[PDB]
């Protein structure tokens, strides 16, 4: 534990990396994350919404 | 059923074959089409489900018996097992970046 | 062949503590090295389960301890037997059991498995027989007495003949034999785990991940099981169809699973090696 | 069977190929009503009734 400041920067960024993919696995208030899914189980409309 | 009859006085074997559907889950259907192997090239997948775009490599990552799909930290589509023979592939986009 | 047995005494049950044990694999996804984090049922650990007693020794003087209760079912059973001679035989899961509505039957009887889904009239004492032979020394199983009479079926299920053991065998316990039964979603899925031990008593400690067995699509509305137990009846006890008959020794587990986090660890080929729970103790959360 | 003993043959758990069916020539009627027999074979069912 004496290159504690050069290994918190890396588990700095691998943390922000992680959390800026699993951001993609989140509704956001609409039905589903996959858009494939979306425009194809859905009306016009409410799949561009 | 006397053999002299005209062509309306004869045995009709009738079939009434119907169909209807419950509320329990289907376990009866029709047969399924399948396409070759084209390994090494940017394609899209549709094994059982599970869509995706990106080259399929013969990979060694060993599945279990009963484990079908494969994924990483990530939680990621990674590695997908053929259907019809037992072999674990390996999935990865194809070239991109800037120029 | 409906028969209520006689001769059996009452006694208060006895509740052995889990051991952290009942963590089954919770889908089809492989995981190298991954501390992944689901959300599932299980069962919480440190949680003392219902200990059903079945034995017939000298010392007890008449008991004849044959425990085969209609347990509740609400969304799981961990259900663990540490047999010896092969005496837990079969379930009776079903709804009303009163051939009103159908009941899922899964009893793996002298030549296979049967899981057949109809509706049925249990008895009040569902059990199975096997008769013991002096003159060829051969365990037979005859009585079939778990139901009365049958409806019109649905789908159904029966595999390839084989043969057990089907012997007293005299001493400790020698098998030990796990399972879970969900249903969510018309989906009976049923998981199962075999590892040997070498204990007599309570349930013993250590950890394994129960594979995934199958996944009948039968969709009903199972609330409500039983145990299929089998009797010894022989040459010494004498009697009728309903006093005369023995008990072996066999003990079984029934526990009951609830909505909680846990912490999995995947190892390097993808079998669950250790497991921690999230609302056990302030180390653990 | 009988005109008033009519056998059922309910049947599933299995996967159904009707290319069979209409691509004989042993029939007299196959006077289908509202299935489409050309896309049966895209249409999942539970129980098959014979
Ligand atoms: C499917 O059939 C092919 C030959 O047509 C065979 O090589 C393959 O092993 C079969 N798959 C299974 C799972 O039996
Ligand atoms: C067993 O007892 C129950 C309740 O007393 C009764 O309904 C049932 O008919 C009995 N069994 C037989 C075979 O008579
Ligand atoms: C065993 O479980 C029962 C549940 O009804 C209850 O007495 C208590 O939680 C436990 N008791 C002991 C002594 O372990
Ligand atoms: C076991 O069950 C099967 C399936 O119903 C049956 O064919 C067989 O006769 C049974 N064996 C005994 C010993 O009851
Ligand atoms: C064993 O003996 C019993 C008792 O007589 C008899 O019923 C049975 O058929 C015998 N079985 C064989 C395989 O000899
Ligand atoms: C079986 O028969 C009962 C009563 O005749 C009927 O209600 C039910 O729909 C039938 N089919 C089943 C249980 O699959
Ligand atoms: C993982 O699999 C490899 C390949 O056989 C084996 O050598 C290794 O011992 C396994 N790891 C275990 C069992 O922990």
């Amino acid at each position: 534990s004496a290159l504690g400041k050069l290994q918190d920067v890396v588990n700095q960024n691998a943390q922000a990396l992680n959390t800026l993919v699993k951001q993609l696995s989140s509704n956001f208030g609409a039905i589903s994350s996959v858009l494939n899914d979306i425009l194809s189980r859905l009306d016009p409309p409410e799949a561009e919404v | 059923f006397q053999p002299t009859n005209g062509v309306g006085y004869q045995p009709y074997r009738v079939v009434v074959l119907s169909f209807e559907l419950l509320h329990a889950p289907a376990t009866v259907c029709g047969p399924k089409k399948s396409t070759n192997l084209v390994k090494n090239k940017c394609v899209n997948f549709n094994f059982n489900g599970l869509t995706g775009t990106g080259v399929l490599t013969e990979s060694n990552k060993k599945f279990l018996p009963f484990q079908q799909f494969g994924r990483d930290i990530a939680d990621t589509t990674d590695a997908v097992r053929d259907p019809q023979t037992l072999e674990i592939l390996d999935i990865t986009p194809c070239s991109f970046g800037g120029v | 062949q409906c028969v209520n047995l006689t001769t059996r005494t009452q006694l208060p049950p006895a509740y052995t503590n889990s051991f952290t044990r009942g963590v089954y694999y919770p889908d089809k996804v492989f995981r190298s090295s991954v501390l992944h984090s689901t959300q599932d049922l299980f069962l919480p650990f440190f949680s003392n389960v219902t200990w059903f007693h079945a034995i017939h020794v000298s010392g007890t003087n008449g008991t004849k301890r044959f425990d085969n209760p209609v347990l509740p079912f609400n969304d799981g059973v961990y259900f663990a037997s540490t047999e010896k001679s092969n005496i837990i035989r079969g379930w009776i899961f079903g709804t009303t059991l009163d051939s009103k509505t159908q009941s899922l039957l899964i009893v793996n009887n002298a030549t296979n498995v049967v899981i057949k889904v109809c509706e049925f009239q249990f008895c009040n004492d569902p059990f199975l027989g096997v008769y013991y032979h002096k003159n060829n020394k051969s365990w037979m199983e005859s009585e079939f007495r778990v139901y009365s009479s049958a409806n019109n079926c649905t789908f159904e299920y029966v595999s390839q003949p084989f043969l057990m053991d089907l012997e007293g065998k005299q001493g400790n316990f020698k098998n030990l034999r796990e399972f879970v039964f969900k249903n969510i979603d018309g989906y009976f899925k049923i998981y199962s785990k075999h590892t040997p031990i070498n204990l007599v008593r309570d349930l013993p400690q250590g950890f394994s991940a129960l594979e995934p067995l199958v996944d009948l699509p039968i969709g009903i509305n199972i609330t409500r099981f039983q145990t299929l137990l089998a009797l010894h009846r022989s040459y010494l006890t004498p009697g009728d169809s309903s006093s005369g008959w023995t008990a072996g020794a066999a003990a079984y587990y029934v526990g009951y699973l609830q909505p909680r986090t846990f912490l999995l660890k995947y190892n390097e080929n993808g079998t669950i090696t250790d497991a921690v729970d999230c609302a056990l103790d302030p180390l653990s959360e | 069977a009988s005109v008033y003993a009519w056998n059922r043959k309910r049947i599933s758990n299995c996967v159904a190929d009707y290319s069979v069916l209409y691509n004989s020539a042993s029939f007299s009627t196959f006077k289908c009503y509202g299935v489409s027999p050309t896309k049966l074979n895209d249409l999942c069912f539970t129980n098959v009734y014979a």
